[PDB]
């Protein structure tokens, strides 16, 4: 997209969202980071639902094929197309997580910011490990913790316990726990002080803030009813 | 178990 | 799609569906069309299916665009990029019409398939002349008109009047009529005369084909009820 | 207007 400004990039990106052209958003959103400058908090929210909309269509594809092979063991064809999904994943996944690389993280010096863009390198890690099977599974968990740790640190120090941006981050490294490190206890532990801090703290919030949070607190109370 | 929805925004 | 199999390009379009990975879908089922055999009448339905859910997105994203367009006609980035979605789509039309003429269309002999691929063709230069606005919007229209018109009158000599494909035919011509060519007393006409038609036909049919033929009746009565 | 919603099969 180098021979478009990047305010059209940003506003076509925009339009993508209306039209839920997911694919065509990430691809704009791509090529406004690639200007070098960096993101606003609007502008890095564009980045994240993009990137979300598409990997997320092609998890659930890759668990609707996984499933059907699984059946299978119990030709060929369904576990090619199922690696054929899970290759697109990866690149997909490699793709923000080298956005975040060159250069996002690095230029990111605001707590929101700095803990945006950790809380992403931690998801695209994890839907990485959702996938893998390798040499590597435990590596890429590990880069997956590291992350999410690293953000948790940042937001702990900097945000209020009521931050919706906090709040996400601790509800999907509970989930990473959970689902990824076998690790049940460590998720309701987090999600329980997560949701006990943050309600301690909903008396300094405008109602529009308090909206926001009780919404997330909210995923959180689901998380451990499904749990316990 | 849910993540962030994160689809809308 | 040419090294691999016909019969693996089947399955792996009945896999994409499952998984609802449509653009995959339509690539498998195009490579099948290339192999040059003609298809049964199942593997008829999976090319239809498949880029009727690719062109759907494509029509409803043009919609939200165009719509958003007209608004602010009351910078370029709207405009341009609702021309990139008409591009594509149109693009799409172009590649389907082309397997109906290359060599779809002239090797089928049989009513079923004869009248199943005619339709097809009227419902992709429909979607075109939805499109359409230059010097060839009125040949758009008379080449869906056309393919729809043979089809019915093959249809009408060699097919029941209860045939799921002889109604989802007159379904979709009379939705021509009302949306394309500006003659909403033949859309009404037609659907009316199908339905009163195949409701004499029911009582020779199977519990299942009563099924299959009152659904799409239903389809052809709420037309009429938006209508009149 | 309803075509065929011709989405599934
Ligand atoms: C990581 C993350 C992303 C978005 C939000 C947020 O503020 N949302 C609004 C309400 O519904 C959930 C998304 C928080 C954290
Ligand atoms: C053109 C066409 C396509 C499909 C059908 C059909 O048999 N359907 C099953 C029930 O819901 C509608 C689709 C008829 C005509
Ligand atoms: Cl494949
Ligand atoms: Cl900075
Ligand atoms: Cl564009
Ligand atoms: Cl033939
Ligand atoms: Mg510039
Ligand atoms: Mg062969």
């Amino acid at each position: 997209m180098g021979s478009m400004e990047r305010a059209s990039l940003i506003q076509k990106a925009k339009l993508a969202e209306q039209a839920e052209r997911y694919e065509d958003m990430a691809a704009f959103m791509k090529g406004a980071v690639e200007k070098g400058e960096e993101l606003s908090c609007e502008e890095r929210n564009l980045l994240s639902v993009a990137y979300k909309n598409v990997v997320g269509g092609q998890r659930a594809a890759w668990r609707v094929l996984s499933s059907i092979e699984q059946k299978s063991n119990e030709g060929p064809e369904v576990r090619e197309y199922r690696e054929k999904v899970e290759t697109e994943l990866q690149g997909v996944c490699d793709t923000v997580l080298g956005l975040l690389d060159s250069h996002l993280i690095k230029e990111a010096g605001d707590a929101e910011s700095r803990v945006f863009y950790l809380k992403m390198k931690g998801d695209y890690y994890r839907y990485l490990a959702e996938v893998a099977t390798g040499d590597d599974k435990k590596r890429i968990i590990d880069s997956a913790r590291s992350a999410y740790q690293e953000a948790m640190d940042i937001s702990k120090k900097e945000m209020p316990p009521t931050n919706p941006i906090r709040l996400g981050l601790a509800l999907n490294f509970s989930v990473f726990h959970y689902e990824i490190a076998n690790s049940p206890e460590e998720a309701i532990s987090l999600a329980k002080t997560t949701f006990d801090e943050a309600m301690a703290d909903l008396h300094t919030l405008s109602e529009d803030s308090y909206k926001d949070s009780t919404l997330i607190m909210q995923l959180l109370r689901d998380n451990l009813t499904l749990w316990t | 178990a849910g993540s962030i929805p994160g689809r809308r925004s």
